[PDB]
RNA sequence: CUUUGCUCCACACAAUAUAGAUGGAUACGAAUAAGGCGUCCUUGUGGCGUCGCUGAACCAUAGCAGGCUAGCAACGGUGCACUUGGCGGAAAGGCCUUGGGUGCUUGCUGGCGAAUUGCAAUGUCAUUUUGCGUGGGGAUAAAUCAUUUGUAUACGACUUAG
RNA sequence: AUUGUUGAAAGGGAAGGGCAUUUGAUCAGGCCAGCAUCAGUUUUGGUGGCAGGAUAAAUCCAUAGGAAUGUAGCUUG
């Protein structure tokens, strides 16, 4: 009948793909290839984050799912540009990987006090969930 | 962080392990490796082996019994990697390798126990794809462990027991999951996910 | 020098269903079903259409890339076997002993039995791996055939005979006799 | 050496009385700081003309900067050597975005594939090849097809702790 | 609750020493949770004690401490050198130490 | 079968001394050029969706080291002893389960207590090993020497018999 | 020297010794700490103002010219 070959979907260093920056100090923010230099380095760019047009070790970087279309060698203008366009700062903050970044930050900021207030509401969440599964 | 650590030996290297374990059971931690015999070493087989014949050849020329010795199970080819990098002929030594046991299979009571894994020695994370090598059991049977047959028709049973242990949890972890889900949209969830719980 | 990529496209003809996942290929055609495992390299496995998988190596060195046409190789071959199949002939080659050749059986197991061989009084036995066909023709002299779907399971059985009859302690340049591979070829042509 | 970078250095025999304006010689040096610049400003200038810094002056010495840090640019670089039995010139390509980054790589690739240490090597010229077509290494050429995408299969995360609870996922 | 513990949990590593001479004078703590000099530097002057046992009971009772500080940082990994009133004996190389949270600046 | 010796259990009371408790060792297997989870159906080397980018988790966690009391709402959670049935021999000595009992419940709302350890001092809460005394059960031998044998033997040892 | 008895203690192919502390035994004549403000020596952070250079180079803006790993459009297949 037909044939079924799997895949590995990779995510491919290309002009346009967004990146994670993992050490330096622009850690954290997003930027896009604008051209690959070898096999191991990179351009970036992140001007809306404030990330420098660079050469960088893609060791230094995590691809990330998204990509948005992008000219090969594009000044940082244009990639300001077609950035903002393919709305690219939104599609990060809805992805879970985006998300968990942000609990760990929200978690790590906790007060005492809210420390406190996080175990009451615990409790509570668990008194009723704990109810439902016993009908169930 | 736990009082006794149960590695699972499964697709480490010998070498990277025993680095690690020894520096563990120095500072006071109680370690437990189990599955010895799915442990790697760099190298293709024949190599491997080719270390282990010259290694035979030492002996005390004037009576054979006064050492080195030549033990072939896997655990005890592990605890000679790590005998060597300890200071086992002091106290601190000895007390350190007391803080150690290692095991072919997975026995009980470890057999219901968490095993973790080490990175730093993970083979799968440490070779270079296509670099060739030794699974441990094969290399002890060559050399005279007499045991892989039993230890394999051991590990099948205690699969299909953890198999189906699994498979309940894996029910279990559903009845949760989707109850913690309904839980979603109430005022305590909502306010929990303000504090980024 | 590593190589960004480099690429051979296998062509799967209309009959054959080719599945492959985490580098275990099941061919299946006419002819039956072959397997095999290539979990020993790294290659990647493209599905371009229902006519053509591709196998691609990425970053890779000469060695790696040496590799890449050999699995293509292996793959097409399976394809070969099990539409077109694979008919290894075989000669005996004698000055004076006739060669005297047949299939035995040795508790319902199938070997290729050897005698007369140099006018040796030792019986030579030669299994037959599972899935090969022996048939001595009819047609031409002092001639057996062997056949399958996996060349690798047929070329070896004719190794196998051929490798048995080697002449010991003589001048092998005087002493020709032997059972030789006279043709590699397909059942169907 | 180190990080690089490169000068301008000029210099010329001191004034006598007979000649009081001295002809200028200009050298680019790629080294890690000005004083090592200079000195190898002279051990140049000693092998081509006749003057050695006792009899000499450096009359200027600039940091020249890239003038695109940011566009990524192939460069030939002719370089000389001394092996351990002769020496040898070689034709080199590198691709980066500056001259700086370019030697980084030139004198790294020598030291791995040559084992010639800074001493042992002379660059000769180093130029941007402004034109593919003229890119005569299949190493560098790779990279300059069209609509270029590659994966990073096998991806390894270093750990922070020594013990992890989960086997690893090499995936990307 | 539970927990009642007021103290970050510590081992006492060695003695700071070269190759072949070691100096009982100062010792090595692995603070928990800690892997950087950074981290390290919230512990420096922090209150350790070694808590143990005596079979004889002295001034009613019969668990003893030896008190110290830390005092710097140790290398990159977030160890820290420590110094007692009266040098922490070689057998508790591996044995648990309490780092206190005073003296406090938060 | 008499210094009431031996043993087990419970409970005190002594000593003993710790290679080092101080919320929880929290269980698939396999792969890694691939997987996990959910879902659907022609149940497959299947389709669809989703996750990873570390445990920075999950669970637990408030009360005189956690007291004494009054209600509300649920009929849930959890401890202890006791029962039901089952599974576990790799070192099983543990995992699960029935039923009722008895506590506790911070799911929610009240009342009373806490001081002077004096501005810190581990400020004592764990775990062994053994004895000793009470009460309750339980059990009622051997080995060695000497003698003897010769399948044994320098002597011990060995092998026999009484 | 060497020995007996008693008491104490340690003992996986010597014993003995140095530095340090734990434990036990023993013993003579203020003892042991905490915080604040300083001083001497030093270690590790945060943060401010300035100077230079191609009065950084860049990015950015304006403008002239160019091409290709040739975007739109167009023409064929
Ligand atoms: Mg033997
Ligand atoms: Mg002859
Ligand atoms: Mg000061």
């Amino acid at each position: 009948t037909d044939s079924i070959v799997k895949a590995s979907n990779w995510r491919l260093v290309e002009v346009g793909r967004v990146v994670l920056i993992k050490k330096g100090q622009s850690a954290g923010k997003l930027a896009a290839i604008v051209e690959i230099i070898d096999q191991k380095k990179v351009l970036i760019d992140g001007p809306k984050a404030g990330v420098p047009r660079q050469a960088i070790n893609l060791g230094q970087v995590v691809l990330t799912p998204l990509t948005f279309a992008l000219p090969r060698g594009a000044r940082t203008a244009t990639v300001s540009k077609k950035w903002a366009a393919a709305a690219v700062c939104e599609k990060w903050a809805a992805s879970s990987w985006a998300k968990k970044i942000a609990q760990r930050e929200r978690r790590a900021a906790l007060t005492d006090f809210e420390r406190f207030q996080v175990m009451v509401l615990r409790k509570q969440k668990r008194y009723t969930v704990k109810k439902a599964l016993a009908k169930a | 962080v736990e009082p006794v650590v149960v590695i699972d030996g499964k697709g480490h290297l010998v070498g990277r392990l025993a680095s690690v374990v020894a520096k563990q059971l120095l500072n006071g931690q109680k370690i437990v490796v189990v599955r010895a015999e799915e442990l790697n070493i760099s190298g293709e087989f024949f190599r491997n082996k080719l270390k282990y014949h010259d290694f035979l050849r030492k002996a005390t020329a004037f009576n054979k019994t006064r050492g080195p010795f030549h033990f072939r199970a896997p655990s005890r080819i592990f605890y000679k990697a790590l005998r060597g990098m300890v200071s086992h002929k002091t106290a601190r030594g000895k007390a350190a390798l007391e803080r150690l046991k290692v095991f072919e299979g997975i026995p009980p009571p470890y057999d219901k126990k968490k095993r973790v894994v080490v990175p730093q020695a993970l083979r799968v994370l440490r070779l270079k794809p296509g670099r060739k090598y030794t699974t441990l059991g094969k290399l002890s049977t060559s050399v005279g462990w007499k045991y892989e047959d039993v230890v394999a028709k051991l590990e099948a049973k205690r699969k299909v027991s953890s198999a189906e242990y699994y498979a309940k949890k894996r029910a279990f972890t559903k009845k949760v999951a989707s109850a913690n889900a309904t839980a979603a949209e109430s005022d305590v969830a909502k306010q929990l996910a303000a504090l980024g719980y | 020098m590593k190589y960004i990529q480099t690429e051979q496209q296998i062509e799967v003809p209309e009959g054959v269903t080719v599945s492959i996942k985490s580098r275990i290929v099941k061919v299946v055609g006419p002819r039956g079903t072959l397997t095999k495992n290539l979990k020993h390299i790294d290659v990647t496995f493209t599905k371009v259409n229902n006519q053509l998988i591709k196998v691609a190596v990425h970053n890779g060195g000469r060695k790696h890339v040496a590799a890449l046409r050999t699995v293509k190789s292996l793959v097409d071959n399976m394809i070969t076997g099990v539409t077109k199949g694979y008919k290894y002939k075989m000669r005996y080659v004698y000055a004076h002993f006739p060669i005297n050749v047949n299939i035995v059986e040795k508790d319902g197991a199938k070997f290729i039995e050897v005698r007369n061989f140099l006018g040796d009084k030792k019986i030579r036995n030669v299994p037959v791996r599972d899935g090969v066909t022996i048939e001595f023709s009819t047609n031409v002299k002092d001639e057996i055939v062997l056949s399958g779907n996996s060349v690798e399971d047929v070329s070896q059985n004719a190794a196998d005979l051929q490798q048995i009859c080697r002449v010991r302690n003589k001048d092998i340049r005087k002493f020709l006799d032997g059972i030789y591979v006279s043709h590699k070829g397909f059942i169907t042509e | 050496m180190a990080h690089f970078k490169e000068y301008q250095v000029i210099g010329r025999r001191l004034p006598t009385e007979s000649v009081p304006e001295p002809k200028l010689f200009r050298m680019r040096i790629f080294a890690s700081n000005e004083v090592i610049a200079k000195s190898r400003y002279w051990y140049f200038l000693q092998k081509l003309h006749k003057v050695k810094k006792a009899s000499g002056e450096i009359v200027s010495i600039n940091q020249i900067n890239e003038a695109h840090p940011t566009k990524v640019k192939n460069f030939g670089v002719w370089v000389r050597y001394d092996s351990r039995s002769g020496t040898h010139n070689m034709y080199k390509e590198i691709r980066d975005v500056s001259r700086v980054a370019a030697v980084e790589t030139l004198y790294q690739d020598m030291a791995a594939r040559h084992r010639a240490r800074f001493r042992s090597i002379h660059i000769l010229k180093v130029a941007e090849i402004e034109k593919t077509a003229d890119v005569k290494r299949q190493y560098v050429k790779q990279f300059l097809t069209k609509d270029l995408k590659f994966p990073l299969p096998h991806r390894v995360q270093k750990s922070t702790k020594t013990f992890s609870y989960k086997r690893p996922s090499t995936f990307y | 609750a539970e927990s009642h513990r007021l103290y970050v949990k510590g081992k006492h590593l060695s003695y700071q020493r070269s190759k072949r001479v070691n100096n009982p004078n100062v010792s090595l703590i692995k603070i928990e949770g800690v892997a950087t000099p950074q981290d390290a530097q919230f512990y420096l002057g922090k209150r350790i004690a070694y808590v143990y046992r005596a079979s004889k009971e002295v001034r009613g009772s019969k668990i003893r401490v030896m008190w110290g500080k830390v005092t710097r940082t140790h290398g990159n990994s977030g160890v820290v050198r420590a110094t007692f009133r009266n040098n922490l004996p070689a057998k508790t190389f591996g044995a648990s130490v309490r780092i206190f949270l005073y003296p406090s600046n938060i």
